[PDB]
């Protein structure tokens, strides 16, 4: 961790400057996340369908109200109620694709395997997602935590010495990829920034990436998303048309993006969260562990998610299903307490995920803001050329 | 004339396979779709 030893003093004004609430201590080296898996009552693992239905009921409920009223008063009504059944279906449905991750993880209905499949691609299919190739990198994801170079499937930061090489090779800051990094990482669309991610599978459309034994598989999750792309995105535009497109799919569609995209944002990426290189100190139980922060919601909004926030816990213990997530929480907060990190969704948190922290140095180990950083290191740019003269 | 190929080893090999080969179509490519099956976490 970034905050070495040093008095609660430093830690708190720390924590208040910056939004979060208890900043980490340090964790020791070699380890492994599996480990603390033993800290957790067995009780926690049991299957009850109470839970199940319930989870899989009450965003259904929420998205068919936001339809239900939207239809009843289609396109009489001004653009802020259009804004909000767009926000509601979006919740509904980042609820409905919390389980389809479960699933795709094997641990939402493990006795019947074939349903819990069969669920988790319908459910996956109208965001235009794929369950296997969603299993690969998520699985990737949890291998790599944080590692520099190699965390390809997460928030992986912009270093500075990736920016320097590419303002050397476009001779000036005005190139294309300039200021495509420009609006990306310093306008509110960083909070959307997961459509990216979403273009990066289909990996080319290439089934030259993955193993042979499993094409049949790779191919027949890549069919879901394009039939309903190819069966169910006609009726919407031949049936509403451009309009009764745009208020239908696009927005929710939007504001599923927005909720994806913050969540694994918050997650992952602090100041006092350091991303090492791989033989240069990279410790996984010390990644998975130090190197989380746990975000809070208003429990009406986290029981519409499917308590979509709590992400240490499975971290630790794989197998650790859905509806028991915030009570392992509390179990964990006992013991590994003065390491975690948590943080309350507010809008100062925001604004300096937006405005503060949007280059990563390696040499001080921090975030810097975009433009004071460039103008920096185009100053050096300019003592090099004076350092150039001969 | 013809060479006495009765009592021959290279020949009687050649001949059975020659006419087995001729029989019927024996290629099946499209059996091969099951070593493409072998992982599927369904
Ligand atoms: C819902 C809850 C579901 C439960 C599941 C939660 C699991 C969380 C895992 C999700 C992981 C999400 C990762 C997000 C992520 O990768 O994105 C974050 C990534 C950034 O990530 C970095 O991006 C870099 C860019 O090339 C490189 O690709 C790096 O490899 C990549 O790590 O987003 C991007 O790719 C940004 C560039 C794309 C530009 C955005 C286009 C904006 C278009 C505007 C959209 C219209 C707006 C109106
Ligand atoms: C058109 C709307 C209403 C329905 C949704 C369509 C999607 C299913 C399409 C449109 C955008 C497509 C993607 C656009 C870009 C690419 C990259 C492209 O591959 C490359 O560019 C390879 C690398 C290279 O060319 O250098 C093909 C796959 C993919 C992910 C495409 C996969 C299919 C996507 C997601």
């Amino acid at each position: 961790t970034s905050l070495d030893g040093l008095p609660e003093t430093q830690k708190y004004v720390y924590a208040d400057e910056w939004g979060f609430s208890r900043v980490g201590a340090d964790f020791p080296p070699g380890s492994h996340p599996s480990l603390f898996s033993q800290l957790l009552p067995q009780a926690l693992f049991a299957f009850d369908a109470r839970a199940a239905v319930a989870a899989v009921a009450v965003p259904l409920a929420a998205m068919a109200a936001g339809y239900g009223w939207l239809w009843y008063m289609h396109s009489i009504a001004p653009v802020w109620q259009q804004a909000l059944c767009a926000a509601l279906i979006g919740t509904g449905y980042a609820g409905l694709f919390k389980v389809a991750h479960e699933c795709a993880m094997m641990r939402f209905i493990p006795q019947m395997p074939g349903l819990q499949a069969a669920l988790g691609t319908l459910l996956m299919a109208p965001a235009l997602y794929s369950l296997p190739s969603w299993r690969l990198h998520h699985l990737h994801h949890l291998l790599h935590t944080n590692m520099l170079w190699q965390d390809v499937w997460g928030w992986h930061p912009l270093t500075k010495v990736e920016l320097a090489d590419e303002m050397v090779r476009s001779g000036g800051s005005g190139g294309a990829a300039m200021a495509a990094a420009r609006l990306v990482l310093t306008t509110p669309i960083k909070l959307f920034a997961s459509v990216g991610h979403w273009l990066r599978s289909w990996d080319g459309l290439d089934l030259r990436h993955f193993h042979p034994a499993s094409y049949v598989e790779v191919l027949s999750g890549w069919a879901a998303p394009l039939a309903f792309a190819g069966l169910v995105l006609p009726a919407v535009v031949s049936a509403g048309g451009l309009s009764g497109f745009v208020s239908c799919y696009l927005a929710p569609w939007l504001v599923f993006h927005f909720w994806l995209s913050v969540l694994s944002l918050t997650a992952h990426t602090a100041p006092h969260i350091p991303w090492r290189a791989e033989g240069d100190g990279w410790d996984a139980g010390r990644a998975a562990v130090a190197g989380t922060v746990t975000l809070r919601l208003p429990r009406p909004l986290e029981v519409l998610l499917n308590n979509a926030n709590y992400m240490l816990p499975q971290a630790v213990a794989p197998g650790l299903p859905m509806w028991s997530a915030p009570a392992a929480y509390a179990v964990l907060a006992a013991r590994l307490g003065p390491y975690l990190t948590e943080a309350s969704m507010s809008l100062k948190l925001l604004t300096n995920h937006v405005t503060r922290w949007q280059i990563y140095d390696e040499e001080a180990h921090t975030y810097r803001p975009m433009e004071e950083v460039v103008d920096e290191i185009e100053a050096d740019l300019q003592q090099l050329a004076a350092a150039a003269q001969q | 004339c013809l060479p006495n190929i009765h009592t021959s080893n290279i020949l009687n090999f050649t001949k059975n396979y020659e006419i087995f080969k001729s029989a019927k179509d024996t290629s099946n490519f499209g059996k091969k779709i099951i070593l493409n099956e072998m992982q599927n976490l369904t």
